[PDB]
RNA sequence: GGGCAGUUUGACUGGGGCGGUCGCCUCCUAAAAGGUAACGGAGGCGCCCAAAGGUCCCCUCAGGCGGGACGGAAAUCCGCCGGAGAGCGCAAGGGUAGAAGGGGGCCUGACUGCGAGGCCUGCAAGCCGAGCAGGGGCGAAAGCCGGGCCUAGUGAACCGGUGGU
RNA sequence: ACCGGAGCGCUGUCUCGGCGAGGGACCCGGUGAAAUUGAACUGGCCGUGAAGAUGCGGCCUACCCGUGGCAGGACGAAAAGA
RNA sequence: GUAAGAGGAGGUAUAGGGAGCGACGCUUGCCCGGUGCCGGAAGGUCAAGGGGAGGGGUGCAAGCCCCGAACCGAAGCCCCGG
RNA sequence: GGCGUGCCUAUUGAAGCAUGAGCCGGCGACUCACGGUCGUGGGCGAGCUUAAGCCGUUGAGGCGGAGGCGUAGGGAAACCGAG
RNA sequence: AGCCAUGGGGGAAUCUGGGCGGACCACCGCCUAAGGCUAAGUACUCCGGGUGACCGAUAGCGCACCAGUACCGUGAGGGAAA
RNA sequence: AACCUGGGGAACUGAAACAUCUCAGUACCCAGAGGAGAGGAAAGAGAAAUCGACUCCCUGAGUAGCGGCGAGCGAAAGGGGA
């Protein structure tokens, strides 16, 4: 057979995976507490009774249901409006 | 003949008034420094189910 | 591997001396609605013989029930079972003079 | 590290507790930093031990 | 003190051994949810900041050409032009000048007792936080504060140290 | 009586084998085992097939059974692979 | 050999035991840095030990139990050289 | 003449040129004790039930409550107690 | 880390003597140590008597029977058939 | 034949490794006693001014503790009976 010198590598090295993604939409009740979005950046700006905490990521204060908007000088909305 | 009641299991567990097992809440001691209150005062008493169906099974004799 | 799950902590205070246990008067708590049921005395010595209590050293009374004044006889009492025997009822404490 | 260490504030007036670090590199003589212990409000606090 | 005893003497792995590796974070591969393997690619973490933390007063860059003692491709200042290529500790991703960046003032919420309800998921551990009440700091106020723009900086339990109840 | 190198004589080691020997082998009678053994009714080619077949496809040689003889194959027997 | 004792040996440093090479002829060179080994009446660290300054629980106390300093305690390893 | 890859174990997968067996007859392998544990068949029911032993029997049972389960939990603990 | 018991060492007292009640101290209890004897109630099956929801010559004891026999090995032991 | 008192006293195995622990103070060696053995009248127990040799059954009870707090090991008191 015969192998003379081969070698190895250094990048058997992975980032495990963390679930990353938006929850809840516009049609669906959402009641206090509750995570809707996960990100790193504002890929999605809080707003009417939204919430952000200390990793950019958007819950439901209210008993309210989802809706989003667009607002380019300025950027992207959500809007977890409720009831009268 | 007579089974063994698990001592560690005795002594390091709880088993409600309902065939639930919920123990205490693990990772308390060699940190406590650069962590939150919340860490603190949430690694109190805890929970748990699944496993609990060997912590009853094995609970037995006094079952406790 | 890992801990048979055994990861979980003791939390058992006053687990192990060594000469045994400490001998303490162990006291024996009853629900008055039971109590209900019946109607006389109830005495130590009676309530082993019918169907509660066996030997449990010392007696308090406690739980719901109703205002029927008789004869109860123990130690101890609830405080809130107290309030039970206000209604109709006896208080004999600490036994024997 | 050991050079940013590990040490806790303590209140005057009889113990008291309140979990910190240091950083004895910077220029880090002693502390007395202001924080609030379990027993009544807001106090003094003094920093002892490792 | 191998004179004799009884045991130890990792696993992965294109047969094994040798080289390489073990965990954590980023980026592809990854096929527009996630998630997705390889001894497949490309890099980073074992720390740092009592101010790089908290609030109020306040400013916007890197650059481009023109113009100038030393400087002179780049020390500085100026004029016009210049929407994020500047910076934001460290790797990169994502993100940001309607601030997270940079300047000052008072401070010390790296708060205490709780946590609605959700992320995540084999368990366990990790992730998020409203509100509540005690008091504290700044703010004329409206109001923000349970450390840091985030994702790395981590170790269940058994044992024992130390101060208290 | 240990491992090479050489040289002489000598010789079936070889060129290359031929006869001969008696004793076994083969036929007559007496006695008569073994390992192995799923069952067999068991030719070949050419493909296939878990990859090397009389048993499968296609397609095959040759009446039925024996005696002496050789040893390619039945992945041959003995070794639950050193 | 746990041991009594046993051999060594009723032998005595031209003798008894342990290791290397192996008649005989020539001959056997440098390195004490690591280590084994020889030796050395200063010393470094350490055992139980000796000792008792100092502390505590408790009884009214007399008292008892426990903790323990300074400093003196070997072999050894470091040490010094062969 | 139409058709037709033996039985098993192991296998992604075998008629196997993988393995086990010449053939026949018998031996031969998931139990038992105690405790747990889900159900299930009944009796009793806030009560349920006796072990050791003793008495009787010659396959005749019965007395025997010591004890265990149950009527209450929460808390590491003192304790509090439908909280 | 008591208490019981003891290998080396030191080393008591006689009823105010004295052990223990789990570091040790106070108290309060309990018992009389360092001499010895003791039936029954429990254990056991070489043996005999009785029972069976135990077996019926591979079952049953290894042995139904001339079995601890033949036969195997120095040997300790193995262990037939019938 | 078996049990029984002491004098000695392993390992496999468990802990999915292996020392502490387990197996086990079991197997085996020894001594010696007998129909029983051994034991046996309290320097006991244990908290109540409670009991009153020893062996045994059952309960207490996997209880209390023990422990690389793992394997697992696992008491007496009291009780009712002999």
């Amino acid at each position: 057979a015969h192998k003379k010198g081969l070698g190895s590598t250094r990048n058997g090295r992975d980032s495990q995976a963390k679930r990353l993604g938006v929850k809840r939409y516009e049609g669906q009740v959402v009641r206090a507490g509750n995570i809707l979005v996960r990100q790193r950046g504002t890929r999605f700006k809080p707003g009417k009774n939204v919430g952000m905490g200390r990793d950019f990521t958007l819950f439901a204060l209210v008993d309210g249901v989802v809706e989003f908007q667009d607002r380019g000088r300025l950027g992207r909305y959500v809007h977890v409006r409720p009831l009268a | 003949p007579k089974m063994k009641t698990h001592k560690g299991a005795k002594k390091r567990v709880k088993i409600t008034a309902s065939g639930k097992v919920v123990a205490m809440k693990t990772g308390k001691r060699h940190l406590n420094w650069q962590k939150s209150g919340k860490e603190i005062r949430q690694k109190g008493r805890k929970f748990v189910l699944a496993k609990p169906e060997a912590e009853r099974i094995k609970l037995l004799l006094p079952y406790e | 591997g890992r801990s048979t799950t055994l990861m979980r902590l003791p939390k058992r205070g006053m687990q192990g001396q060594v000469p045994g246990e400490i001998k303490r008067p162990r006291y024996q708590g009853v629900n008055l609605k039971d109590l209900a049921r019946f109607e006389g005395e109830v005495t130590p010595e009676l309530l082993v013989r019918a169907g509660l209590l066996k030997k449990g050293y010392r007696l308090k009374i406690l739980g719901e029930g109703e205002a029927k004044p008789l004869k109860v006889v123990a130690h101890a009492f609830s405080k809130s079972a107290l309030e039970k025997l206000k209604a109709a009822g006896g208080e004999p404490v600490l036994l024997e003079a | 590290v050991r050079i940013k260490l590990l040490l806790e504030c303590t209140e005057c007036k009889r113990r008291n507790y309140a979990t910190e670090k240091n950083k004895r590199n910077t220029p880090n003589k002693l502390e007395l930093r202001k924080y609030c212990p379990w027993c009544r409000k807001h106090t003094v606090h003094r920093e002892v031990k490792i």
